[PDB]
């Protein structure tokens, strides 16, 4: 890589013969065999990365990077999520807890995310089946747009 | 013209290393900020309006947000994270042999 | 008035800070004790407990 | 949630540009292009607008 | 094109279906909803009618209440209220077509609708069957071939089955060879056959 | 002005019921038809729809193959193909008014089709008549009270309750007060209580 980016563009200076300066355009690709987004791929990966402390400009309150944050949570969806999350559960309030107390999470939610079928199937009523079908039920105790119809702007 | 030169905004991306929201004078530009005052701010002291006023709009993560809920939570918006920043100073010092 | 007269209770009894501090305490619960929106409590948690310091701070 | 809810929706993303508000100006001119005139481009990034 | 394929979610409690849905072709079915629920074919399309049906109602915002989802890649339109708008206000151009629609998905299964009402489901397959499995295929094994690969629990979801209707009517045609197993022909050899 | 009172014969095998079958008054039904028979309220007309439903398929002679009756006297403002044609061809003006009127009949037979199937029915019956007993009279007495004066085994008539809930269902909310026969007011003191 480090020496495409280095002859990709010298051979063309030079390759720039019968062409007009910068030859041709993708063929320079398929003068080395190649295809143009490996190019950029290649062409986007060169020069170096920038100061990130540098001077903002010709003025100073200015070294570059007292400059972004990627992410915090954007207070927004932090005092959203939580509410969200929390009310996933906080509003399984449309069915008797017989399916409330486990489904709840489907099988896992709020966890990494599982512990499931099977376990349940024992884990709460030595079922198999009683869990696709009761979770079935509240599956639908929510959903007949009154069932916990307080969180429909949700709409997601 | 107060268009260009107008300027208010609550909160948003803190930033990177201090993780500090930022005003580089953008739509969400610190509210700046003068410690000249924080050297005016302390003739009355009573701390809150500073203790909040450093933490929880610049550290605490958790608190900025506490507070976000705080209020629409109706709860008594708490008590201080600690700051953080200066433990990230720390860190650095730390290392740097402390 | 809204606020004016409320420039003497504080002025003239001891530490004055210490005075707001009670008084936010008075506040923070003032409010709290009753979140069921009793409009006694609409108007901010704060006048109020001036307020009935005040006319109590006879 | 996602299957909860009831919908199966995509990430598939769009920070579309969005004009800042108090933007009360009507628009008045583009210049605008991709790949084709060779964007003279910025690399790694597609097109201009 | 609009154009759906199955286990989905189409319509919704509350739905704003109204800017087309605008179906042109499936094999396949509204299913509907309200409270008690059941969200069942209680309509069609195939391909060859379109919706806009309650979608037509108090319109933009009926009480839109119906759910459906396909077996169907269906498909259906790249438009809002313009070319039914043609179809609606300006002339009857499509609008003998809009009251068609109805006549083309509520009417198709109004005849299901005096047909599905009988003791038995057994007919209602059968039914079912005649129009579909036998016409627009060609009826390969043993007869007016199921004219595709579903389930046998297929009859324990259309209608809601409870392993009943399953091995013993199914059973029943094990007897009498009008099913197949394999690529789900499952069929009578003969249309009038079970359509007695 | 076309006007039909119970029992009698409307439609049959065959029926040319073009030409304006305007059903413009009732608090009634599609008595339907075809060859297993069941000429069920297969849809309704009270007052406020109209026919012109079969009657405009391939519409004179089509193959119109219902047949209703009433339960009560039932007007109908009639015309020729006229009213209706102005509200054909001419504009949708009737014909605006004709798309409600393809909902219509529609209607009403598609939520009585959305209760109809379910498993038992004194349910739908409930249903049914909480939107008639109910609503174009008062209560009385027992609630919300049968409008009218009917048959005691309704359900015989009805689905065609031969021995099944055709007196059954009565002792099962006869002590329940949510029915009472009495000057054939006969209901729950609540709808609701029903409406589950």
């Amino acid at each position: 890589l480090y020496e495409t980016i280095s002859r990709i563009k010298k051979t063309t200076k030079l390759l720039s013969q019968e062409m007009g300066r910068k030859p041709t355009e993708e063929e320079i690709a398929t003068r080395m065999e190649m295809t143009i987004e490996k190019l950029r791929f290649i062409a986007k990966s060169a020069q170096l990365p920038i100061s990130l402390e540098t001077p903002i400009g010709k003025e100073e309150d200015s070294r570059l990077g007292d400059f972004i944050e990627s992410d915090g949570e954007t207070p927004e969806d932090q005092v959203s999520k939580n509410l969200l999350r929390e009310d996933l559960e906080k509003v399984l309030d449309s069915l008797s807890p017989r399916e409330r107390d486990v489904l709840r999470l489907r099988y896992g939610l709020d966890d990494g995310r599982m512990k499931t079928l099977e376990e349940i199937g024992q884990i709460f009523n030595v079922t198999r089946e009683r869990i696709r079908q009761i979770e079935a039920k509240a599956l639908r105790k929510l959903r007949h747009p009154n069932r916990n119809s307080v969180l429909k702007e949700y709409i997601r | 013209l107060v268009d260009d030169k107008i300027h208010a905004r609550s909160t948003g991306p803190y930033s990177l290393v201090t993780q500090q929201p930022l005003g580089g004078k953008a739509q969400q530009g610190g509210q700046r900020f003068g410690e000249m005052e924080v050297w005016a701010l302390e003739a009355f002291g009573a701390a809150y309006t500073l203790q909040e006023l450093l933490t929880v709009k610049s550290d605490d993560m958790q608190g900025r947000n506490e507070a976000l809920n705080a209020i629409v939570k109706g709860k008594a918006i708490p008590r201080p994270g600690t700051p953080e920043s200066f433990k990230v100073l720390m860190r650095e010092l730390q290392s740097l042999g402390l | 008035q809204i606020m004016h007269r409320a420039e003497d209770l504080i002025s003239a009894a001891s530490n004055r800070y210490r005075i707001t501090v009670q008084v936010a305490n008075r506040a923070k619960r003032r409010r709290y004790e009753e979140f069921e929106s009793a409009e006694d409590a609409m108007m901010k948690p704060v006048l109020r407990a001036i307020i009935e310091m005040s006319d109590e701070l006879t | 949630l996602r299957a909860i809810f009831g919908e199966k929706a995509r990430d598939v993303r769009d920070n579309s540009l969005r004009v800042p508000n108090g933007e009360k100006g009507r628009v008045v001119d583009v210049r605008l292009f991709t790949r084709e005139q060779g964007d003279e481009l910025p690399p790694g990034a597609n097109m201009v607008v | 094109v609009e154009t759906f394929e199955r286990n989905k979610t189409i319509f919704f409690p509350g739905d704003p279906a109204e800017r087309v849905y605008f179906l042109l072709k499936g094999a396949v079915k509204l299913s509907r909803v309200y409270e008690a629920g059941e969200e069942i074919t209680v309509a069609l399309l195939r391909e060859n009618s379109v919706f806009g049906v309650l979608s037509l109602l108090t319109g933009n915002k009926s009480d839109r209440f119906y759910h459906a989802v396909a077996f169907t890649p269906v498909e259906l339109l790249s438009a809002p209220i313009e070319q039914v708008e043609q179809a609606l206000k300006e002339n009857p151009e499509l609008s003998m077509l809009m009251l068609r629609g109805l006549s083309s998905r509520i009417l198709q299964t109004e005849m299901m609708i005096e047909t599905l009402a009988h003791r038995d489901m057994g007919s209602r397959l059968v039914s079912f069957l005649l129009i579909l499995c036998r016409d627009f295929g060609v009826p390969c094994a043993d007869g007016i071939t199921i004219d595709l690969k579903l389930s046998h629990q297929a009859i324990a979801e259309a209608i809601g089955s409870t392993r009943v209707t399953v091995t013993r009517l199914l059973g029943d045609l094990r007897e009498k060879k009008m099913i197949s197993i394999h690529k789900k022909k499952i069929t009578v050899h003969k249309p009038v056959t079970l359509s007695r």
